[PDB]
């Protein structure tokens, strides 16, 4: 097991825990949580970051002096990514964007990124990866996103056939960005849901039992070539659901039904700008669109984890939205 | 049921130990002689009374106390133990 | 004026050492011995208390020597056998008690070395 | 001997003497004192099985406890069996013998041989250096049989020569006559002239019997023989002899027998069968090797595919024929307790802790026990001392060194078998100081005794 | 004596020695001893029950009149009985001199407090409570006045460790700073400076 | 006097280095690895060795108070030759 | 004999009507220490902790570290009212990052060498 990597000490921030993790993504809102907690244990972390240095500043106090190590990358270089996993026995692939952009759209962000990433792990002798896909990622589906995830999955598992493949849905948060986008509707009045928001049932899943579930997947020593289902434990109808967001916040709520035909159009308005878009004809379809459900699926529960329900930490995500009554869940 | 091994642990001074030590130094041989596979561990004790403890298959174990016994009483008990008679 | 309650003394609770390191934790009193490269005995007059090893590995930068448990460096200097021992039992921590060794007197003598029959009687000096 | 472990930053640095005016006074030997190097090399630190090609690869701690623990389930009775090495405490002893007893096995031995004829180890005395070693200083005449004080014991030499050069004791020896660092009568070489002396025609009979204090040590390096039974017998013979002519001075304890290895005193405590002649009576199909490095079962003397688990702490003779290798703690990485030859217990400390994933032996003992459902009733360190208690109370007095005398009843017992002696002479394992230095694991891999032993065979 | 050696004075020695036997002769209920230094200093034992009238006649008499408190302080000795020593320096201007009043207690008993003798022991007797656990009663408030608040312990105890139990740091999950037990990455070096060979054989005590 | 690790890495005159397998390499990348290039044991190994005329020499390093203290070495081993413990300058009596 | 000074108990039943004292005193105050500090833990939940602090020194039969315990409390009570406390401290009672200790044998010897 490598002396150097043999585990020593309580646990801690000057402990030594034996992992040596590559984490893509990491500068990203699952990543500072997956680093926080590698780093609290006493991991050594490799953060590739294609920003700037200051939007990584916040990593820094996550380990212990010398355990954290910043490395410039970019997904279109193989050398890079061998540059960056030379030295790591564990590999986590992080790396996702909800828009397309100029320079890279969802077949290169979902698809060529993880290919190459496994493929250069692969080779320089990785013993595990876990690469991140989505919930409701399937090659028929009607959204891009979905249908890169999916054939994401099938080119990770090809060029690393002992990869983890975790499959979150919704995941909420502090830094989300699906409670924040549900109550961030405040500013356009009277919200919009196709429908009324009364035919999508909705399963979000807690962040910190998302990255529970990544540290447990690397302690778990069968958990190999498994795929995980990481799900919160109430399923919720959108309109119910975004009626106990709007009563946490205080805010007043008017949802409107919208065409879907409608909808869309409005979702291409705000594609056009520069800045991150508030919504996307894919965003707009993804949140319409149902969470599946994959009870064959080993879940959060197999990596010894009770999900924690939405209403726990509803209030810790929308206090900063303001300025009592659980919404009904079907099961 | 096949006993396994025994242990007399007395005390070297103590006066409750005393019978005890009278019948290994009258009777230990001889018992012995008749058992010449058994073993019966004397080992000593301080401060504490007189034990006799049996080890039977797979580790089951039972003490019973040699205080203030004579030699006839420890005997007795070692006889007891030994036919397999409660 | 007076109380007269009559119970063992235990201020455990006043402390504020966690829960693992008083039930879990073994001392030693004993007087420490003579360091053998020298003949100086003053180091060996009192009695200390001491924790039990923990513990010491190697820091993945610089590799110094890293610790975990708070009492690593904890020594104390007690007078008596018995003021450790109360001390420690009114502490609550479990601990090992270990008698004073003291060199036995011993019998010189110059002219043994040399001697007329005896094998006392010296080669060089 | 009593030591002072010097240790900084996590690293045994050096060894000195501490003082205990009855067992080593000032002094340790040099082995004692340099051969804490051989604590850095050649150590086990990880789980180990065996892979598809049979060759030895790491793995988890869970991952070889069950493997071993399937084939504790498997197998019982007579068909498991452990062996005990020289540097093994009593906790794991004891551990390691609740074990085999939950299974219903009683083959547990020692690499050591004594003779369990007669009394055996049924009485304490009967395998004890009685006189102690302060007592020597009180003697006027003493007896070696078949033993080098001076390297298998060098202290107890050590105590010898200062009586011999304070008291004028008179040192008399039966064996071939090796370089004991003071003038002796050499009676002979062979075993007979003990039973000549026994019957009365050598003078030396005379000169014990005018002996106010005599003194008579057997080693345990003469009873490694095959005549070890009937050598015992004859010592025995002679210091009976003694207490019926010259009378019962008191509490004198005229016979006594040295010890070599740390750990014999405190397995024959516990009840360990001396020798491992019950695994050639009847060869296991899984065999324990508790630091058993001295070679004495090979996989030629066990039946094929004996399943072989090796606990220890170095990677010497015993690890290589192994199919499970579980790392253990040294003596200077654990509190663990351990007998010398006078029968005192004593206890080490922690200086620093097992390397790598290696742990304490009897808590392996016991997570094994747990694994395959047979759970041992301690969890902790105190727990595994009242069992110990239990087993043989005198364990847990950690420096007392008075007890009783049987020899009267293993006299008789004695003489019971009348085994022949051979006409071999008495000759020791160490003969010359290149023979002392490498002797156990620990110092077969230390380079300070290799430099030494290149030293003494060729010298600049 | 040549010129490396600080000078006596034995005007200032016999004058305090003279002041102690006064005021041990006044209050004989409670001045269990009294000493001076080689180096002119006067103390005094007193038992505990007699803290608010010894200091009171200190501060108060014509001859004493101690009127300033210049420290206020404890000191731990696990190997008495009564761990804690209580020692309070005055200062009397009128005479241009110094006293120093000592008493003792343990874990469990009470110490009078003297704020109503003088003020300036109001801070004085907080710091010892936060620092030693020592409880003064009839303090008009009584809380910890220099350690974190809700900290467990008490670290100028003997047996308290250096570095204590906890340390702090800023988590990002919770988003605040907490509280985990303390991990070195280089562990404090313990050094062991205390030679053999005395050095004072005046200090020597009896062999027992 | 540095040398070169089959991986790649400069050798330190104490001489360490990463073995093959070590992920510590990883601090190195984009990186340098602080080596110094002067070896003080081939340094003193290249200082001739003084001849003199004397059975005792003192040794204090040079520069007076500031060098080292001042020892004494003896040169009757004709064998070797008299080596200060503080600096490492060699001392030798004139042999034939 | 053993006679010692009181604190401020003669016997236990006035200290346990001094703990009875201080624990409504908490338990009165928890629900506007909730609201506040603005935890995001329940009032409910914050009184167990209450009720587990004071049960963890439920062993004590001495009066004088028992009304020692209650001066503690009350000082603790009064940072706590006072808004002396941050978040921070109010939240060390939980230990909400430090990854659970298991307590079983195997755990403990895999981990490690720590008892
Ligand atoms: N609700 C959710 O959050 C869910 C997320 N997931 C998956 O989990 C993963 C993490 O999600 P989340 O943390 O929200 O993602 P974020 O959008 O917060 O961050 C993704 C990370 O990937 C990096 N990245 C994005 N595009 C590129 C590129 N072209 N080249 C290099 N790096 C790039 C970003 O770095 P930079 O900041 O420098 O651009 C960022 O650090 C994603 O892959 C996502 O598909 C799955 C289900 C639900
Ligand atoms: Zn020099």
């Amino acid at each position: 097991l490598h002396h150097a990597l043999i585990p020593h000490g309580k646990g801690g921030r000057s402990s030594v825990s034996g992992i040596v993790a590559t984490v893509f993504g990491a500068t990203g809102f699952l990543g500072r949580y997956v680093v926080n907690h590698l780093g609290r244990m006493g991991s050594q972390v490799i953060v590739p970051y294609r920003c700037e240095p200051y939007d990584t500043m916040h990593l820094r106090p996550m380990g212990d002096l010398g355990q954290i190590i910043f490395m410039e990358w970019n997904g279109k270089d193989k050398d890079s990514i061998r540059k960056v996993v030379e030295h790591s026995n564990v590999v986590i692939n992080l790396v996702g964007r909800e828009w397309e952009t100029k320079n890279f759209d969802f077949e290169d962000v979902f698809v060529k990124i993880p290919h190459a990433i496994a493929q250069v792990s692969k080779e320089a002798g990785v013993e595990k990866l876990i690469h991140i896909s989505h919930l409701n990622a399937d090659i028929k589906s009607p959204s891009r996103y979905l249908r890169s995830k999916a054939v994401g999955e099938k080119e990770v598992r090809a060029a690393f056939p002992e990869a983890t493949i975790i499959k979150p849905s919704d995941i909420f948060g502090r830094e989300d960005r699906f409670l924040n986008y549900f109550a961030s509707m405040r500013w356009f009045g009277g919200v919009p849901l196709i429908s009324l928001g009364k035919e999508t049932v909705k399963q979000p899943v807690y962040i910190v039992d998302v990255s529970k579930g990544i540290i447990n997947a690397i302690k778990d020593p069968d958990a190999k070539g498994k795929t995980f289902a990481f799900v919160g434990p109430n399923r919720y109808l959108l309109f119910d659901l975004v009626q106990y967001i709007f009563a946490v916040a205080y805010r007043p709520f008017l949802p409107y039904p919208l065409p879907h035909f409608a909808y869309r159009w409005v979702g291409r308005l705000f594609e056009v700008s520069p800045f991150e878009p508030w919504t996307t004809r894919d965003k707009v379809e993804r949140v319409h669109m149902s969470d599946m459900t994959l009870p064959h699926l080993p879940g959060l529960e197999d990596l010894g984890i009770q999900a924690t329900p939405l209403e726990l930490k509803a209030i810790e995500v929308l206090r900063r939205h303001r300025t009592v009554k659980p919404a009904k869940t079907v099961n | 049921l096949g006993l396994r091994e025994i242990r007399i642990h007395l005390c070297q001074r103590s006066p409750g130990s005393q019978g005890v030590r009278d019948f290994i130094e009258k009777r230990y041989v001889e018992l012995k002689k008749a058992n010449p596979d058994l073993p019966i561990l004397i080992r000593e004790c301080s401060d504490v009374q007189p034990k006799l403890w049996a080890r039977y298959a797979f580790g089951q174990e039972k003490n019973v106390s040699l205080n203030n016994f004579s030699a006839d009483q420890v005997t007795r008990t070692l006889e007891n133990v030994l036919s397999g008679k409660a | 004026q007076l109380i007269a309650v009559d119970e063992k003394l235990d201020i455990t609770t006043l402390t504020g050492v966690p829960e693992e390191h008083i039930k879990t934790r073994k001392v030693r009193i004993f007087v420490p011995a003579r360091n053998n490269m020298q003949s100086g005995v003053n180091n060996t007059k009192k009695w200390k208390m001491e924790f039990d090893t923990r513990e010491r590995w190697e820091n993945p930068l610089m590799g110094w020597s890293s610790t975990a448990d708070p009492l690593s460096n904890l020594v104390l200097t007690f007078s008596t056998k018995e003021d450790a021992v109360a001390f420690a039992e009114k502490n609550g921590w479990s601990f090992d008690v270990e008698e004073r060794k003291v060199p036995k007197p011993k019998s010189k003598s110059y002219g043994a070395n040399f001697s007329w029959n005896k094998r006392t009687r010296v080669s060089t000096k | 001997s009593n030591i002072v472990v010097s240790t900084r930053t996590g690293e045994v640095m050096r060894i000195l003497p501490r003082m205990h005016e009855d067992i080593n006074e000032e002094w340790i030997s040099d082995k004692t004192r340099f051969a804490y190097d051989g604590l850095k090399r050649q150590r086990l630190t990880q789980p180990m099985i065996r892979n598809e090609k049979g060759l030895l690869t790491y793995t988890t701690w869970e991952d070889a406890l069950s493997r071993v623990a399937g084939m504790l389930q498997s197998f019982q009775g007579n068909d498991v069996a452990a062996i005990a090495g020289g540097l093994v405490d009593a906790e794991a002893l004891v551990a390691l013998k609740d074990l085999l007893n939950r299974v219903d096995s009683d083959s547990l031995c020692t690499e050591e041989v004594f003779p369990t004829a007669g009394a055996g180890t049924d009485l304490r005395s009967n395998y004890l250096l009685n006189t102690t070693i302060a007592g020597v200083e009180e003697a006027d005449v003493i007896l070696l049989v078949g033993t080098n004080p001076r390297f298998e014991a060098p202290l107890f030499n050590a105590r010898i020569r200062k009586s011999w050069l304070h008291n004028d004791l008179k040192v008399a020896l039966i064996g071939s006559p090796v370089d004991l660092t003071y003038r002796y009568d050499h009676l002979g070489d062979s075993p007979k002239i003990l039973q000549d002396i026994a019957s009365g025609n050598h003078p030396f009979s005379q000169i014990l019997k005018e002996a106010k204090k005599p003194m008579v040590v057997l080693g345990s390096s003469a009873l490694q023989r095959s005549d070890g039974t009937a050598i015992l017998a004859a010592v025995s013979n002679i210091a009976q002899n003694i207490r019926l002519s010259s009378g019962v001075t008191g509490d004198w304890k005229v016979m006594n027998i040295l010890h070599r290895i740390a750990s014999q005193v405190a397995a024959l405590d516990l009840g360990y069968k001396p020798g491992v002649e019950a695994i050639r009576k009847n060869p296991p199909k899984v065999l324990f090797l508790l630091g058993a490095d001295g070679g004495c079962i090979t996989r030629q003397d066990l039946p094929k595919d004996c399943f072989i688990i090796y606990q220890g702490h170095h990677g010497d003779v015993g690890a290589p024929m192994a199919d499970v290798i579980l790392p253990g703690a040294a003596y200077t990485e654990k509190s663990a307790t351990y007998v010398n030859t006078e029968g005192r217990a004593q206890q080490t400390k922690v200086a620093v802790t097992p390397p790598g994933l290696a742990r304490e032996d009897w808590k392996i003992i016991r997570a094994l026990s747990e694994i395959a459902g047979m759970t041992l009733p301690y969890d902790t360190l105190d727990q595994v001392r009242s069992r110990l208690e239990e087993v043989s109370p005198n364990l847990v007095r950690y420096d007392d060194v008075e007890g009783a005398n049987y020899f009267q009843q293993a006299n008789e017992l004695s003489k019971l078998v009348n085994q022949q002696l051979l006409a071999d002479p008495l000759v020791p394992p160490q003969l010359t100081i290149k023979d002392f230095y490498m002797t156990d694991s620990i110092s077969r891999a230390s380079q300070t005794m290799a430099k030494c032993v290149k030293a003494v065979t060729e010298g600049i | 004596t040549r010129p490396t050696i600080r000078p006596r004075n034995d005007v200032v020695h016999k004058q305090l020695s003279a002041f102690g036997q006064y005021v041990a002769e006044i209050l004989p209920k409670y001045v269990q001893q009294v000493q001076v230094s080689c180096f002119n200093e006067l103390e005094i034992f007193i038992h505990p029950d007699g803290v608010i009238p010894v200091l009171t006649f200190l501060r108060d008499h014509t001859n004493a009149q101690f009127k300033s408190l210049a420290d206020l302080t404890a000191v731990d000795v696990p190997t008495r009985q009564n761990r804690f020593e209580i020692v309070y320096n005055l200062l009397s201007l009128r005479f241009n001199s110094r006293i120093r009043v000592k008493t003792y207690t343990d874990e469990l008993t009470p110490i009078e407090s003297s704020v109503t003798v003088y003020k300036a022991a109001n801070w004085y007797e907080r710091e010892i409570w936060d620092m030693f656990g020592v409880f003064f009663a009839n303090h008009p408030d009584l809380r910890r006045i220099l350690t974190d608040y809700g900290f467990e312990g008490h670290p100028f105890r003997k047996d308290f460790p250096l570095s204590g139990y906890v340390e702090l740091r800023y988590d990002d999950e919770v988003k605040r700073v907490v509280a985990e037990p303390v991990e070195l990455a280089q562990e404090f070096r313990k050094f062991d400076l205390n030679s053999p060979w005395e050095a004072f054989p005046a200090y020597r005590q009896p062999p027992e | 006097g540095v040398r070169t690790s089959p991986t790649g890495e400069k050798v330190t005159h104490t001489g360490q280095a990463y073995d093959d397998g070590d992920y510590r390499r990883v601090r190195f990348s984009d990186r340098q690895k602080e080596v110094n290039e002067n070896f003080a044991i081939d340094l003193i190994a290249e200082q001739p060795v003084s001849e003199v005329g004397s059975r005792v020499i003192s040794c204090d390093g040079g520069g007076g108070a500031l060098g080292h203290p001042r020892v004494y070495i003896n040169l009757d081993k004709e064998t070797k030759t008299g080596t200060c413990g503080y600096c490492g300058l060699q001392f030798r009596q004139p042999h034939h | 004999g053993t006679s010692v000074k009181p604190i401020f108990s003669r016997d236990m039943n006035e200290a346990k009507r001094r703990v009875r004292e201080l624990y409504r005193a908490w338990y009165r105050e928890v629900p506007n220490t909730v609201h506040l500090f603005q935890l995001d833990i329940s009032v409910k939940q914050g009184r167990d902790k209450v009720r587990e602090m004071f049960m963890k020194n439920a062993h004590v039969t001495d009066p004088r570290v028992v009304d020692l315990l209650v001066i503690k409390g009350k000082m603790e009570l009064e940072e706590t009212i006072n808004v002396w406390k941050q978040r921070t401290h109010i939240m060390r009672f939980f230990h909400e990052t430090e990854a659970p200790r298991p307590t079983d044998f195997l755990s403990k010897f895999y981990v490690g060498h720590d008892p």
